[PDB]
């Protein structure tokens, strides 16, 4: 399940990725 | 509990006052089934005859509701067959038609009307056989899970049926000869 | 059967008959769905969490245990995909391939069977943008 | 319908239609009650109909199956058999005026004899190459099976004799079997 | 009384019952036919 | 149009509607039955119905007589009962055996009374064929299926749903008995056959068959009375004492309250009897709950102090039960409850209870005021508020 | 006849009783 | 030759799911008790995940080709 | 790829005739395969025939009595005007009253006599004869 699971799958993840960035 | 709380109908009829006062002394009656009995409500009843001469009572209950009812309609519906004899018991719920209502949607909630009629047993198919003269025979096909039981209920469903959804169909039971 | 393939396989699921909730299964609607978003807050797909459900859950079909898709059910609770689960595997599957290229260059068939891919994200790009679920102005890379 | 006859000259007309019974659905099969004037026909319905009626007088029927074909007996002539498209064989009485009995095939039988020699006895025409002799008592088993045609067998006959049987078939061919032997002794 | 059963039900019983009044009354004819088979010559008509 | 007006004018005008003025209709009424039209038949049926109460001639009445027989002929054509224009066959039949003195062939009538059997079931058609057979016991017809269809409408009064065909069957089956000749064995089984209606599992047909058992009560001769009084009284209880439905006992109580005063005075000993008898079982509780309560019936029916004896033993079990009402005592609410009700009609019957010697009653009651159960704490209280109030 | 040599239960069907599926009324 | 209207029970059983008369599912669930807890757990018959009992994080069966094996000592039901 | 499911349907019927097979199996179903087996049906080249329907597109199985010489759909489906009507049953029939020519008309899709009588006309889906 954890290898499966997704970082950037979401709206929210990349969202989350994109705060991140800057 | 008072039978007319178990009525979600402003005006009860007697037949529905007589079946809330049933359903209200299995709750009495029941040390824990009340739990769930308690809960759930119905809005209305119909008494409809069957060819073999006898009546069927569909209660219309919410869909809601309607599942709670089908995790206790077994219990329930025995009961209700031994407070009235000669009364099929049955729960089918009341589903909004309304958009004149549309073909397509009559068609659907005449289907579920069936799937949640042939409860506790489940549609195996539907068949239609087309005469050589122009004629129709529609047969729904049954599992055997509890083969007696509907067995002694086949025609009060097709009578339902008819009087419900204006169709004529034969309910047959598969991996049995009737 | 297959594009790209000469391959004529049929193997796939089969949806019962019965389109209503099976009568051994005795778990609220609604505890499915906090399970659902919950494996989805995870991070797992909609393919994958069916698999769970079915897996470990007894949830044979979400659409017949709760009468709604998941995607709707995690659509309705704020999750949704960037893109559709389709063309993002299909994405990440280039980027493998076209990673793999860079330090083999030789690798012909690969070149190949790179561009059997892209070719599939082009039509599927396309049809995504017809229905307006993926906006016009995007284009692959 | 009425023919005038050259059996016999001891008068000298009426030649054509002498009465029409109408029906809500359509009829496939006919066949009369040897005494007595009823004859019963096999539409959507199995009804039992009588001359001097135009509506039909009793209605048979086990259930919503249609009836294909039907053979009134000869010997006990009260008994009657038909054929449903469900694949099924129905025996009927009339003394009782319903049904007796049902055994479901596997495949469809199109026609009936019944033995004019052994009232208890019957062969059936059945769809798959074969035909099949029954007893009425025990129908859980057959008496006997022909098994030399190549396609349905489509109709049977029995001879006056008894002894004697003829099949046709879709394979272009007349088979006739000994009652107690279960191979073709000839070909047509 | 009993409370009347379903039609079908009840049916199936008075077929039952009628199918076993046909097999006694057609067994009438057992001991001619087995006349007939044991019979050395049939001279037809009989 | 003509047959139209026709019956119009003559309902709206009473003067009309006699044999001088309608006389010459007579002839075109008779050919307008036999017309092909399906309507005008139908409007033929209804006037000609209107018009059978109406005296005629001999030229004129025996347009019923012919009309008979095409109705008659329409019912064999058609292909179902279920039809308008062939019920209104069946009701001018129904009505032409009423009122004209002629009648028709016997064959005839077995033919219609066949066609008129299925239908006796089906709700929707119930009615007309209940209302021909109501005509054929009416004016008393004898035919041999009459006495089949007795039977057959006595299984579907107590084996059926429907209100209605309890209150329709209920009185043909009652006038059938009342009135055909019979002989005594059947009628032994007859009322056997009632007894042990009153055993049936629904709760509809124990019901439907009390009525039955109410009009012989209410409307039978002394000898025929005093003979089931002792049949019926313990097949009364029984369904009044032990019975899922509560509305059944209530009935039955009923029905034993209004049959005691009429029983001969050596008819009701055996009733005191069986009281007695079942006052005098001390050793099973479930026999003083029959007791108890089978004296409250007693009571309000022929009153208070009609047998000294059994009123004695009312009191001693009272005083018995309630005495015993502590933590120790192994009497059950039930029994408690019964002793207390039974003292209520006791104290409405007869004042004694105010007297020194029922004092032990009263502290007894007192004490179950604050019984376990809520039930026995609301009957001592209605009894103590009359204790306050006398 | 290649099955016969390992599964242990098989009836034998008569060939006068295979083309029969059921009968309503046992005997 | 042959009835489709009416094949006999055991063809269909030997046919292929999606060439029979209705196609439906060939595969089930199981009702799995726990060696550990005996607790009982849903498992389908061709489950493509280790499935863990929840109570004891413990693997009651392993995906295959075909239908996961069961995990030794793991017994079941079908439901 | 599937262009014409009511090809596929005459199809197989015409095969199975050819084979001697007594009853053909036809998927997927649809209301124009039906209502053309009804026109059929009626003109007694065909004998019973059942629905099977699996919530999908569905399957028909037709009883065939060895009576139909032939049975044909014409595409891409033409318009057909009353006037060209007999030009029609010229065309595809070998005799003039043998056979009959299928309109889907305003009314429905039946045979050409029926639209001579109903004065109706509309596009050609096939004939049978």
């Amino acid at each position: 399940i954890d290898k499966k699971a997704k970082k950037d799958f979401y709206r929210f993840q990349v969202r989350e990725r994109k705060k991140q960035e800057i | 509990s008072a039978p007319q709380a178990k009525i979600l109908s402003q005006a009860p009829t007697e037949l529905e006052l007589q079946v809330a006062q049933a359903f209200v002394e299995l709750e009495n009656s029941s040390p824990e089934l009340k739990a769930e009995l308690r809960p759930l409500q119905f809005k209305s009843i119909r008494e409809i005859d069957v060819a073999g001469g006898k009546k069927a009572l569909a209660i219309f209950v919410p869909v809601p509701s309607l599942a709670g009812f089908h995790k206790v309609q077994t219990k329930l519906t025995r009961e209700l067959e031994k407070k009235f004899q000669d009364r099929h018991v049955i729960f089918l719920a009341e589903r909004r038609i309304l958009p004149r209502p549309r073909s397509r949607t009559l068609t659907a909630v005449h289907d579920k009307i069936l799937e949640d009629l042939v409860f506790p047993t489940e549609i195996v198919g539907k068949r239609v056989r087309y005469l050589v003269g122009g004629n129709k025979i529609q047969k729904v096909l049954l599992d055997s899970k509890d083969v007696q039981q509907i067995d002694y209920k086949l025609e009060s469903f097709q009578a339902v049926y008819n009087k419900l959804t204006g169709k004529q169909i034969v309910f047959e039971i598969p991996s049995e000869t009737h | 059967g297959r594009m790209h393939s000469a391959g004529k396989g049929i193997s796939s699921s089969a949806i019962p008959y019965s389109r209503n909730a099976p009568a051994w299964f005795k778990l609220s609607s609604e505890s499915v769905i906090e399970q659902i978003v919950k494996y989805a807050r995870k991070g797992l797909t909609p393919s994958q969490i069916g698999v769970l459900l079915r897996d470990a859950h007894g949830v044979t079909q979400a659409r017949v245990i709760t009468g709604n898709k998941i995607m709707r059910i995690l659509k309705s609770n704020g999750l949704a995909p960037e893109i559709p689960e389709d063309l993002y595997y299909l994405i990440k599957k280039a980027v493998s391939v076209r990673k793999h290229l860079e330090r083999n260059r030789k690798d012909k068939d690969a070149k190949f069977r790179l561009i059997l891919i892209e070719s599939r994200i082009h039509r599927l790009a396309r049809y995504y943008r017809t229905v307006a679920v993926l906006p016009p102005n995007w284009k692959y890379e | 319908w009425s023919i005038n006859v050259d059996d016999y000259s001891n008068k000298n007309n009426e030649e054509g239609l002498i009465r029409t019974f109408d029906g809500e659905s359509a009829f496939q099969g006919i066949d009369s009650h040897r005494e007595n004037s009823t004859f019963a026909t096999g539409g959507a319905k199995i009804h039992l109909w009588d001359v001097n009626r135009l509506k039909p007088v009793s209605d048979l029927s086990w259930g919503a199956d249609n009836i294909t074909s039907l053979k009134f007996n000869q010997n006990e002539t009260d008994i009657l058999a038909s054929t449903g498209s469900d694949n099924s064989i129905v025996l009927y009485d009339l003394r009782t005026n319903s049904p007796t009995q049902k055994i479901v095939q596997t495949m469809r039988t199109n026609a009936i004899c019944w033995n004019p020699m052994e009232a208890f006895n019957f062969v059936t025409a059945n769809e798959d190459h074969n035909a099949y002799y029954y007893d009425m008592r025990n129908l859980s088993r057959s008496l006997n099976v022909f098994k030399d045609h190549v396609s349905a067998v489509m109709d049977v006959d029995f001879s006056p004799t008894g002894d004697e049987i003829v099949t046709g078939s879709y394979d272009k061919s007349i088979r006739i079997y000994k009652t107690n032997h279960g191979h073709s002794r000839e070909i047509y | 009384y009993e409370v009347p059963l379903p039609q079908r039900i009840q049916q199936r019983h008075d077929r039952k019952a009628a199918y076993e009044i046909s097999r006694q009354e057609v067994s009438k004819w057992n001991d001619i036919v087995q006349q007939n088979r044991r019979a050395d010559h049939l001279i037809f008509p009989l | 149009f003509a047959l139209d007006l026709l019956r119009n004018v003559i309902t709206r005008h009473r003067s009309f509607l006699t044999v001088s003025h309608l006389e010459g209709f007579i002839p075109f009424l008779r050919d307008s039955l036999l017309s092909e039209n399906e309507g005008v038949v139908i409007s033929t049926l209804r006037i000609l119905i209107t018009l059978i109460r109406l005296d005629f001639s001999d030229e004129s009445s025996e347009i019923f007589k012919n009309c008979a027989r095409k109705v008659l002929n329409i019912i064999k054509v058609s292909p179902s009962t279920s039809s308008e224009l062939c019920q209104m066959g069946l009701k001018f039949l129904s009505a032409f055996i009423r009122h004209t003195d002629s009648t028709l062939k016997d064959t005839a009538l077995s033919y219609v009374l066949g066609r008129v059997l299925p239908d006796l079931n089906e709700p929707s058609r119930q009615g007309l064929a209940f209302n021909f057979l109501k005509a054929l016991v009416s004016k008393h017809i004898m035919l041999p299926e009459l006495y089949d269809i007795a039977d057959t409408t006595r299984e579907i009064m107590v084996t059926n749903h429907s209100k209605e065909i309890r209150d329709v069957s209920r009185s043909v089956y009652y006038q059938f008995l009342m009135e055909y000749d019979q002989s005594k064995g059947r009628l032994e089984k007859q009322f056997k056959f009632m007894v042990d209606n009153l055993q049936y599992p629904t709760e509809s047909g124990r019901q439907s068959v009390m009525e039955l058992i109410n009009l012989i009560i209410t409307k039978a001769n002394p000898a025929l009375l005093s003979k089931l009084s002792s049949s019926f009284f313990l097949a009364l209880v029984n369904v009044s004492f032990n019975d899922d439905a509560p509305r059944c006992r209530e009935m039955a109580s009923v029905l034993i309250s209004t049959m005691l005063p009429k029983l001969e005075n050596k008819d009701l000993e055996i009733v005191e009897k069986y009281i007695a008898a079942w006052l005098k079982q001390v050793d099973n509780a479930s026999f003083l709950n029959l007791g108890l309560r089978t004296y409250k019936v007693y009571l309000k029916s022929i009153g208070f102090e009609h047998t000294i004896e059994l009123d004695e033993l009312a009191i001693k079990r009272i005083r018995y039960i309630l005495s015993d009402t502590s933590v120790g005592s192994e009497h059950q609410w039930d029994l408690v409850y019964s002793a207390l009700n039974t003292f209520s009609s006791y104290m409405e019957a007869t004042e004694s209870v105010y007297k020194h010697g029922f004092k032990d009653i009263w502290d007894g009651i007192i004490t179950c005021l604050l019984y376990p159960h809520s039930w026995v704490r609301q009957s001592a209280a209605n009894l103590v508020h009359q204790l306050i109030a006398n | 006849a290649n099955e016969r040599r390992t599964r242990k239960d098989m009836p034998y069907i008569s060939e006068r009783k295979k083309q029969i599926v059921g009968t309503v009324h046992k005997y | 030759v042959q009835d489709l209207l009416h094949p006999t029970a055991a063809s269909e059983a030997r046919k292929h799911k999606l060439k029979t008369l209705v196609q439906g599912p060939r595969s089930y669930f199981l009702d799995v008790k726990c060696p550990g807890c005996l607790n009982i757990t849903t498992v389908f018959s061709h489950a493509q995940t280790a499935v863990t009992c929840e109570s004891c994080s413990t693997i009651l069966c392993t995906p295959t080709g075909g239908k996961a094996k069961l995990s030794e000592g793991t017994s079941f039901r079908r439901k | 790829t599937r262009s014409s499911v009511l090809a596929d349907a005459l199809n197989a019927i015409n095969n199975a005739e050819k084979t001697g097979k007594r009853q053909v199996l036809i998927r997927p179903s649809s209301k124009v395969i039906i209502k053309f087996l009804q026109v059929m049906q009626k003109h007694g080249y065909i004998g019973e025939f059942e629905y099977i329907d699996d919530h999908r597109s569905g399957k028909i199985v037709v009883q065939l009595n060895g009576r139909l010489n032939k049975c044909g759909v014409i595409s891409p489906r033409f318009n057909v005007k009353i006037g060209d009507i007999e030009k029609w049953t010229a065309n595809l029939l070998p005799a003039r009253q043998f056979g009959y020519v299928i309109l889907t008309t305003s009314a429905g899709i039946m045979d050409h006599e029926e639209a001579r009588r109903k004065h109706v006309s509309g596009k050609i889906l096939g004939f049978v004869y």
